[PDB]
RNA sequence: GAUGUCGGCUCAUCACAUCCUGGGGCUGAAGUAGGUCCCAAGGGUAUGGCUGUUCGCCAUUUAAAGUGGUACGCGAGCUGG
RNA sequence: GUGAAGAGGGAAACAACCCAGACCGCCAGCUAAGGUCCCAAAGUCAUGGUUAAGUGGGAAACGAUGUGGGAAGGCCCAGACAGCCAGGAUGUUGGCUUAGAAGCAGCCAUCAUUUAAAGAAAGCGUAAUAGCUCACUGGUCGAGUCGGCCUGCGCGGAAGAU
């Protein structure tokens, strides 16, 4: 269904993903494969009002990062200590 | 409030409407004076048999003003009748008390087609197996 | 767009049978009641009459998905259709048994047998024997004009000689 | 918020008259037939009324809708006059008009003096039955509303004073 | 009537309105829903 | 190197989560009356016995016999029992 | 860590708090925590968003039709969503139960009819038939509207010795 973007890392660690969510991103991974693990950010609050919708789940997704897609099905979940909201995704390829 | 229902119901034999009870409350409760309303229904009901009852659906508007449609006896009291019943069951379609054939069915159909909307015989049939099935009766092809 | 079927079906349901009638007759109620809707639709299956009650909402989108002829300008505001594609007068009649339990003022338009018939025209055009009863009364009209009111006139004169 | 975009194209000899915020209705047969917007702006146009956010406001859609309302009604009451037609069931009571008074009992011993406001009037057809009459929609209904007071319709046996909305669903009494 | 704290829909005609900074309910079928805190 | 205790009177004072009049909703409240019930510190709010004594038991008043604090009010006042 | 074994600044103040570690003298400037309308020294600061409780600047469970923004999305002028109004029908006051038991006292059937359409009924309410809302049908109606979620702000919950 939903059709998003990503930024490869410009940064990596704890130290690194706190100042992502200040300013209100968070990271991803996508696995699987004979290739590659692709390190990626995404932008909280783009992904939080379409996974709303059961069809983030249902259906693949449409993620571009330096303008590669290779599509994607959604992993086990990383939350924040008192909030549902996404502290990290993780990700399998399709 | 205006206080208005719309097809309020009755069923009750054509000479005992005198008294309320057999009436029950919901006419008062509308507006029609009980005694009245078996006044206006007496001059139609001289070919009805004592004890029978007759279908009745009124038409209550605002400033109780009424009118009143008078119906062929009903559908249950024919399937009681032809099955040799006096009652039903209490228990529809799972206890059978006894059964009723689609050409007995046919004949209580016709006898009530001016009230039945059915663009066919067969869907006024088919209304009124219902009434067989809540009596204990099991229809029959 | 919505999200279910049941409104863009009913629009096309509408739509073929009502260009299509030869009468048809577009009348206001705004609640039509179920006493009166149930006698015409006992009398309406004696004649093979058909009658829908009908959004002008239903009515806006049928006239965007498709061409209407006489019956669309019409279509604005509260709405019954009568309608028949055979027996065109009893069509024409239906809206006589409805106003024997209506307002007579209540019609918006008519067509017949294409032409546009304004809300004041239809009164009197309703009356309205259908298409066999019409195709012979007209045949008479011919057939009499032709060979009998020839002799009618040659008897009228033979009758001022005749001298009494 | 349909009714924040009403334009509501005010009938001819009706004088809408804006200050502003304070918009005042006059024409024939009235007088003081008026509607206060105090958090949206509400301009009048040639006849096409425009309703909106006001400064030192945040507020939205709250007083615009009863702005059109409040409007309309007014220019109904001057226009047309507002209808008029009170009556109550309940023995003994009445709303018996002799000119700026109302006649009721309430069992009191002293007289209850209930009177009508000097913009409003009023005549009874029958001792129990009120015609009122003026052009303002609030004054009729404010003066009923102190009338019936502490006698609302109960919601048992239905006996108040009956006019507009109105509460009574009716109960049959205990078993016995 | 009870006083009551949190304010829901007792019945259908339940409007649920704010009057200064208590939500009241307020009915217009049953004076018998007049719930005075919220 | 002394912040020292109980109960009662006299004399008090302050909190209202009000004993009561008062204004108002609901009611399975017809009205009445009661059940349910909110606002309210303004004002009135009983006596003899036995016990060290509040509480008790018993006789008794009136429409009535309240709720809470005060070096658990008040021995540089009293009974100091 | 501080006091114990230290002065000063800030907190309505104090023997441990937060900043800071008084040699003295100097009507000298900067910075810290803390502050910047008056007490009282400095921002009624610029831009945008929002509430109307002294929340702010006092705490929870808990709840709803309190109120806005936002992005993603269904509905969406070809007519919404919701109310208000009107229709709510044929068998049929089905069978049992009963004073009548009739959608809404109880129990069983949970159906069928001409239908563009009305559940032998979702919820209310003196036991109840009632009165009422309700989809569905059609008006009023001609623009926003609602489910989910992020988020700013609210609430009542939050009654006592001076």
């Amino acid at each position: 269904m939903f059709t998003i973007n990503a930024e490869v890392r410009k940064e990596q660690g704890k130290g690194a993903s706190r100042r992502l969510r200040a300013a209100n991103k968070f990271p991803a991974i996508i696995y699987g494969g004979k290739e590659a693990p692709l390190a990626i950010e995404l932008d909280h609050d783009k992904v939080m009002n379409m996974q709303a919708k059961a069809e983030f789940y249902s259906e693949v997704l449409t993620i571009v990062v330096d303008g590669k897609e290779i599509k994607v099905k959604a992993q086990d979940v990383q939350r924040h200590p008192y909030k549902p909201k996404l502290q990290h995704i993780d990700f399998v390829r399709a | 409030a205006k206080k208005v229902q719309a097809y309020v119901k009755l069923q009750v034999a054509a000479g005992m409407a005198n008294p309320s009870p057999p009436v029950g409350p919901a006419l008062g409760q509308q507006g029609v004076n009980i005694m009245e309303f078996c006044k206006a229904f007496n001059a139609k009901t001289d070919s009805i048999e004592k004890g029978l009852p007759i279908p009745v659906v009124i038409t209550v508007y605002a400033d109780r003003s009424f009118t009143f449609v008078t119906k062929t006896p009903p559908a249950a009291v024919l399937l009681k009748k032809a099955a040799g019943i006096k009652s039903g069951s209490g228990k529809p379609n799972k206890d059978k008390v006894g059964k009723i054939s689609r050409a007995q069915l046919q004949e209580i159909a016709q006898t009530k087609a001016a009230d039945m909307t059915g663009a066919d015989i067969e869907a006024m049939t088919r209304s009124i197996e219902g009434t067989a099935r809540s009596m204990g009766l099991v229809v029959e092809d | 767009a919505l999200n279910l079927q049941d409104k863009q079906a009913i629009v096309a349901e509408v739509s073929e049978v009502a260009k299509g009638a030869l009468s048809a007759v577009v009348a206001d109620s705004r609640g039509v009641t179920v006493d009166k809707m149930t006698e015409l639709r006992k009398a309406g299956r004696e004649a093979g009459v058909y009658m829908r009650v009908v959004r002008n909402t239903l009515l806006r989108r049928a006239v965007e998905g498709t061409p209407f002829e006489c019956l669309k300008d019409a279509f604005v505001g509260p709405t019954l259709i009568a309608y028949s594609m055979e027996h065109p007068g009893a069509a024409a009649r239906l809206f006589k048994e409805f106003a024997k339990a209506n307002a007579k003022f209540e019609v918006k338009a008519a067509a017949f047998e294409g032409e546009l018939i304004p809300a004041s025209q239809i009164d009197r055009l309703a009356t309205l024997p259908t298409y066999e009863e019409a195709i012979a009364r007209l045949m008479a009209t011919m057939k009499e004009a032709s060979a009998g009111k020839l002799v009618r006139t040659l008897a009228a004169v033979r009758d001022a000689k005749e001298a009494a | 918020s349909r009714v924040a975009k009403a334009p509501v194209v005010v009938p001819a000899g009706v004088d809408v008259k804006i200050n502003g915020q304070v918009i005042t209705i006059k024409g024939k047969n009235g007088e003081l037939t008026r509607t206060l917007n105090d958090a949206v702006e509400v301009k009048h146009a040639d006849n096409t009324l425009t309703f909106g956010p006001r400064d030192g406001y945040a507020d939205g859609w709250a007083q615009a809708g009863t702005a059109r309302a409040l409007l309309n009604s007014m220019v109904i009451g001057v226009t047309e006059g507002f209808t008029k037609k009170l009556q109550l069931v309940g023995v003994g009571y009445r709303a018996a008009v002799k000119g700026n008074v109302i006649n009721l009992s309430l069992g009191f011993s002293h007289p209850v003096d209930h009177q009508l406001p000097a913009g409003i009037t009023a005549e009874c057809p029958t001792q129990t039955e009120i015609v009122l009459k003026g052009a303002d929609k609030q004054v009729i209904g404010q003066v009923a509303a102190d009338l019936r007071a502490y006698r609302r319709p109960e919601p048992y046996k239905g006996k108040g004073v009956r006019y507009a909305d109105e509460v009574v669903r009716t109960k049959e009494a205990k078993k016995k | 009537m009870k006083v009551r704290a949190s304010v829901k829909k007792l019945c259908r005609n339940c409007k649920i309105v704010k009057r200064d900074g208590v939500i009241r309910v307020i009915c217009s079928a049953e004076p018998k829903h007049k719930q005075r805190q919220g």
